This record gives structure tokens, C-alpha cells and sequence, in this order.
């Protein structure tokens, strides 16, 4: 084959190839204009193996991969720039303009609206990259500098961390994505496909798809905020509508979020010598804040008055009671425990 | 021009460079060709390598234009399925060019549509119901209900 | 153009466009060489050709194809290993462990689970064919030999005909899917698209969809095995719960494989000098085979009388019965004609 092909092979086989008087020997004239040729033609043979690799999808350039993906049309990602809040400290009055570039250490960045320092708007601006990439993802408590000198501007650092800033799509990330599109596409029933247009919205994180909700062909919807915390009413319609626009051909679609549950309590205790109610509350409270974050099933009593001893401040309790019982409280599904009544008494 | 610089000096009389001349000459028109073919591997860059495409694509229509034939190719790949009602909706009121109301249980898992019998003829009424059972999921049933 | 250029003309190019005072004849030496440059420049213009077919890929295959057909979705299914179980005879107390290697014939099969003969678990012990394959797919009753030899182990078979060996994919099969695809403008939820789907699944050479057979939301799928055969109850549990896990959740399935139709053979034949009833036997069930294989529509009397007497070693045939008549026996959907009896006497 190719690797076969080369200047010497073909130059015997063209040797072979022509039957004449004169005898063929190195250093012959028509062996030099043989061999030229010859060696043009091993070139010609390294392009060809060239138009092999260059023809196949895999292991593709730039250019290749754009045009493949034009095709397709799953067009590359270039990238976001980052984007930030920055604060500027210095004489009061200063006011600097749009368009105003700052750098932190060699990277670059751009301020977008006018920022006036000591005005009551605040001495926050926020911060665009001027290119994309991580390493425009600028942490916290960064140490800005004006690249042009500016009287009246000292120091600029800013209050949060930098984000956005994501590094152009490479060939082999685009590749797989669109082998994964090819090899899967949007369905009806299968849950993934329908909670993927769900979880499009940010504000929900868990989304459940109830089959045989209401009959057959009934899907009834169900999604999770932030950690299990009830989404605004606006998102829930919107993530309907959005959901309907992609929804399949005659479903009936209901969207329903997690319903808060109100906890009362109420114990004597034996406050320990140096805390008052109010911290030990406190403390308790953001502890059965925690535990009802990660508590999964119904409500533990033993759990409950576990973590009230544990809390600073404890010495002796009694007569714990949870909404006026000492069982165990049943948790439905897509309900959180949210604590409204506190009884300490000592 | 190149072998004479690659080849000895002593050989630089005119039938060298007659020869070599001839044999750069098919060395343009090889390269030339081998472009053209490299052009004709990537389909915006194809001329006469469509009909493959085409062939490929398993449809089989005559000669328009170039960028006909691939803006045909790119529509028939992929491009297909409808993601809610609106989409047989959109391609059904083009066939009945009159607005049409959906009554769809999904207990019943019936699909009803409701067009001005006299503004769609029947033959084409029948071509619109066929296409609609080509897009139409097997399990769903529709039903063509002409106004009175 | 590659295919413009040829042999002859080229040559006859390259003699006229250097212009020399020599007259050109045949068998020259200048003639000469310019046939061996001419034969290797032919040379590399049918690569040419040959490297512009393998681009399309029309006729000759090879991984262009393949790899050009993942882009568009479709996957080579390579198949499963057949399963089955075998009963470990002899010496009770013998422990037989996981990885235990068994050999029929040419084919190789692997013990899955740690059987001890006499134990309370039975001397029955569940066996994985080592590789893809029909061929692996063995009857029950079949005898098994051990490639390593243990002591107290003297019989090994199989209570159960082995299953789930599924053939492995040819180039021509992923070709005609392909093929089939190109012609099947799918949409998500339409008939071309569970036909896919099922198409998807190992073994399924031919796909029939129903809508609304039973009418609301009920699809009815029927798929046939190699020309036109039935499918295994696993084949067909593995296709619907595939189909269940992509289809559009209410929509009822069911998915049936063709049933055989059995025939019952009576006739009175002469049979020739030399020719025994088993040959004869032999000889018209293989015919009669090949032509259910060939058959389309119904069992014709006439076309099996024809096919008994063609057989070698018939003389002088009569009273010809198929299921003990002379009429023809239609062949309804998804069966197939089966040969139970065959009744022949001299």
C-alpha cells in the first residue's frame, strides 16, 4: 500500500516497466529523469495517504470540524467572557466612565457602567472580561488596577468572585456531544428527554415525570427549587409554558413545587449558666434547619431532642413535645418541615 | 523546473528542460485535480459528487443547481420530528389553508381536527390525512372532521 | 477529472507537448520510457479513482462506511452471548466454581455460578456462551465436556435448549438499515419511529407495525426473525422494554412472533432400484424446505407434488395427502408452514 509506495519501489517497478535497447545503470540519464519523477510521485503518494486521515471524521481541524458541524448544525461554542463586581475606593466625587479598562496582574478587563465614588448609587461596578477563558474567572479579593491613570481612583478590588468566563469548545468536547445527539433524541416517555427541557430552568434542580397520574396519558409533573425550597410563582409558569412548547402531542401536564410544612415545638429545659433563651433558640433552630435539610422520610423525635441536647446551653430537659405530639411525624412526599413555634421554658 | 535544479549540472541543456517542463506541466495538472477531488470529499465544495450524496440519501431528484442540491441534502438529514401539537398543527393548516381546533383526551389518546369542508377538496383532504398518519404516532388516532 | 484522463491520452499528450526534431516511433526508446511513465502515471489516477469510491463508499466496504453511519446515528449491534443451563452428574460433594470452562463441539461455554453436585443447591448451574453467535444457541439434552478435568465430575448437560445467542451484525445488514432509514422520514412519535426502534433491537429483521389495532392508544408490533422466522420470548422481552424505556409513556404495545403451521405428508410412491424410503425421505424434506423457504402466499399441492416427484429416486408416485388432502392451505400473517409427518409407501 502506501507506506509501501516510495521513491526506490516505484523507481524499480518503472525500470521494469520500460523495455529498451540502451542498458540501465546508476547514474544513466534516463534514471535521473526516472527518478524525478519519481520522487514527485512518492510526494504525490504521502498526499494521497494525507487525503485519508483528513477525510475521516475523527482526528479532524478547525476547519474540518466547522464544516462537518455546518452540516449537522451543531454549531461550536466560542466561549463567554467573564463577568464580575469590582469595587472602587478613593477620593469622593471620582467618577469613572464607561469603557474604562482595568487589569489584575497581565489579564484584562473592561467596566461597564459609570461608577461615581462616594455617591450614594454605591462604589460597585460590575466588570466584563474583555476575552473569553477561565482564567478571566477572577476569585474574590482581587487587587484591580486601572490600566489608564485616573485621578481620584486609589485602589479597586472586587467583592466577589468572577464568573462566566468559559475556555472555547474544543473539537473532541463538540464530537462526543454530537455523537451523544445522534445516538439519543428527544422522546415522549422517556423521562430524561421530558425533564431535560424542566431542568433548563435554573431555578429547579430535581425533576420527577408521575405516570398514570389522572388515567393513561396523564404525566403529571413534578420539580425541586433550591434544595427542595418552593420556586416563585412566575418560574412554575414559565416552566410550564416552556415545557408545554416542548411537551409531546395530547398530554395532560401538571406542574406542582414542594409544600412547606410548619413545625411547632415545646419543652422545659434547664438552661446551663451564661445562655439565655435566645441563643440557645437560635441555636437549636438553625440545627433543626440542618437536620430538616437532610432529613429524608418522616420526622425522628429521638433525632429532634438529640439535637436540642447537643445544643449549647442544655443541661436538663423534659416534656419535648413536636406539634403537639411525641411520635414520629409522617413527612409526604414533596413537603419540608419549616419551623414556626418555639416553646422554651426553663 | 525543479528536477533541473535537482538534477546535475551537466544536464542543463534544452531537451532536459523541454522534458521537465512537460512533466511539471502534468505535475500542475495532477495537483490541480487532486484538489478538485479534495474539494469534491466536502459537500459544500462538491459540484458533480451530489448525485453520490443524493444516493446516499436515497432520494433520487434531477439536476437544479448546486446549492439546490445541497441545501436539499442538508433538509434531508436529521430535521425531522415534531416537538409539541403546534408542529402538526403549522403543517396540517397549510393542507386545509383554514384554521383547525384540537379536542385531544388523553384518556381518549383521540386526535380530532376540524376544517371548512369546502375550502379543502377531498383528494387533497385524503393526502393531508396521509401524511398526518406518517407523522401521526401509531398509538394516537386522528380524525378528519370536515365543517358543515 | 480522474476518469478523463486514460491510459492513451495521456501518453499520446506527453509525446506531443515537447516538440522534438526525433521522429517518434513505436518500440522506441524514448517511446519506451514515456509507456512507463504513462503506466505509472495510469497507475495513480486508478488510485485516484479507487481513493474517490472509497470517499463514497458506493460499492466496496470498508470503515468509511461504517464510521460515515455512526455520524448519522446509527450503531453496529455486534449481538449477546446465548445463555443456558447445565446439570452438573457425578460425584456428590465435587464443588464445580465460578469460571469454569465447558466445551461442546468447536463451541466454548463458561459455568456463571459455583454449583457443588449433591449440594442443597442443586447440580444445576447457569451457563454463559464465551462468545456472540447463532451457532450458540444449542438444542437441551446436549453433552457437554470439560476443557479442564475435575474429579467426581462424569456427565454434564443441559436440561433446557440454550437462548439470547443473537448472530453477529454483516456490513450488509447495517447497509439495508441504513438504507431502509434513509427512506424512512421518522418523526418523534410516528410509526417509522417505532419501527426503528425496534430495529435497534438484535434480530429483528423485519418490522410490522399496526395503529390502533385495538384502537385507542394501542399500537400492535410484529417482527419476524432471519428470512421471515419466528424470535425467542427473550428476544422479544428485550425489544419491549427497550421500546417501554424510549416510547411515549400510556401508549399499550404488544409484540408477537410468528407461529409455524404444521403439515402432515401421506402418499403411496414406487420407488427406484437402489433408492432406499430414508434417501428418498431425506432427500424431499430438504427440497420441501427450501421451498417453504422460497414459498409466498400458500402451500400448493401441486407445486409439492412436482417437488416429490423431481426428488432422485422417485419412479411412480400416488395418492399425495398434505394434512390428507389434495387442496391447497393458506398461509395466514405471521406463520409459516412447518413439516410434522411425513407418510410415504411403496
Amino acid at each position: 500500500m502506501y507506506s509501501d509506495q516510495t521513491y526506490e519501489v516505484i523507481k524499480n517497478r518503472t525500470l521494469e516497466n520500460i523495455n529498451l535497447d540502451i542498458y540501465k545503470g546508476e547514474g544513466s540519464f534516463l534514471n535521473n529523469m526516472v527518478s524525478g519523477n519519481n520522487l514527485e510521485l512518492s510526494k504525490i503518494y504521502l498526499e494521497l495517504s494525507k487525503m485519508h486521515k483528513m477525510a475521516f471524521i475523527q482526528d479532524t481541524y478547525n476547519q474540518f470540524l466547522d464544516k462537518r458541524v455546518n452540516e449537522f448544525g451543531v454549531y461550536r461554542k466560542l466561549g463567554t467572557e467573564s463577568n464580575g463586581e469590582v469595587e472602587f475606593i478613593g477620593e469622593k466625587g471620582t467618577v469613572i466612565n464607561n469603557g474604562t479598562i482595568i487589569s489584575y496582574r497581565d489579564l484584562l478587563f473592561v467596566v461597564i457602567k459609570d461608577v461615581t465614588i462616594g455617591s450614594e448609587e454605591g462604589d460597585n461596578s460590575p466588570v466584563q472580561a474583555l476575552e473569553v477563558g477561565k482564567k478571566y474567572n477572577l476569585p474574590t479579593n482581587c487587587e484591580f488596577k486601572l490600566v489608564d491613570n485616573i485621578s481620584g481612583v486609589t485602589k479597586i478590588t472586587n467583592t466577589r468572585s468572577f464568573e462566566g468566563g468559559t475556555d472555547i469548545e474544543t473539537d473532541e468536547e463538540l464530537k462526543e456531544r454530537f455523537y451523544k445527539i445522534q445516538r439519543n433524541q428527544a422522546t415522549s416517555g422517556n423521562k430524561a428527554h421530558y425533564e431535560e427541557w424542566a431542568l433548563e430552568v435554573d431555578g429547579v434542580y430535581n425533576v420527577k415525570v408521575y405516570p398514570r397520574w389522572d388515567g393513561p396519558g396523564t404525566v403529571k409533573v413534578l420539580i425541586f427549587g433550591k434544595n427542595n425550597q418552593a420556586v416563585d410563582t412566575e418560574t412554575i409558569e414559565r416552566c410550564q409554558q416552556h415545557i408545554d412548547e416542548e411537551k409531546p402531542i395530547g398530554p395532560t401536564i401538571t406542574v406542582v413545587t414542594p409544600l412547606p410544612i410548619e413545625i411547632s415545638i415545646s419543652a422545659v429545659m434547664k438552661l446551663e449558666d451564661g445562655y439565655t433563651l435566645d441563643n440557645v433558640k437560635e441555636s437549636f433552630l438553625e440545627s433543626i434547619n440542618t437536620y430538616f435539610r437532610d432529613i429524608r422520610g418522616e420526622i425522628i423525635y429521638t433525632k429532634v431532642m438529640g439535637i436540642l441536647i447537643n445544643t449549647t446551653g442544655v443541661h436538663d430537659l423534659s416534656n419535648l413535645l413536636i406539634n403537639g405530639s411525641t411520635d414520629n411525624i409522617t413527612i409526604n412526599e414533596d413537603k419540608i418541615p419549616s419551623v414556626t413555634t418555639v416553646n422554651f421554658s426553663e | 523546473m525543479k528536477l533541473i535544479d535537482k538534477l546535475p549540472s551537466f544536464d542543463r541543456n534544452y531537451i532536459v528542460e523541454e522534458i521537465q517542463g512537460a512533466y511539471d506541466t502534468e505535475l500542475n495538472i495532477l495537483k490541480e485535480d487532486i484538489d478538485d477531488t479534495f474539494n469534491q470529499l466536502f459537500v459544500d465544495t462538491a459540484t458533480w459528487g451530489l448525485d453520490m450524496w443524493e444516493d446516499i440519501l436515497c432520494i433520487e431528484k434531477k439536476e437544479l443547481d448546486f446549492d439546490t442540491r445541497r441545501s436539499n441534502i442538508k433538509a434531508k438529514m436529521r430535521s425531522r420530528g415534531t416537538s409539541t401539537i403546534e408542529v402538526i398543527k403549522s403543517i396540517c393548516e397549510a393542507y386545509t389553508k383554514s384554521e383547525t381546533d384540537i379536542k385531544v383526551y388523553s384518556d381518549e389518546f383521540t386526535f380530532v381536527l376540524s376544517f371548512i369542508a369546502n375550502n379543502c377538496d377531498y383528494k387533497t383532504l385524503l393526502d393531508c390525512s396521509d401524511m398526518i398518519e406518517r407523522v401521526k404516532p401509531a398509538h394516537l388516532l386522528h380524525y378528519l372532521e370536515p365543517i358543515i
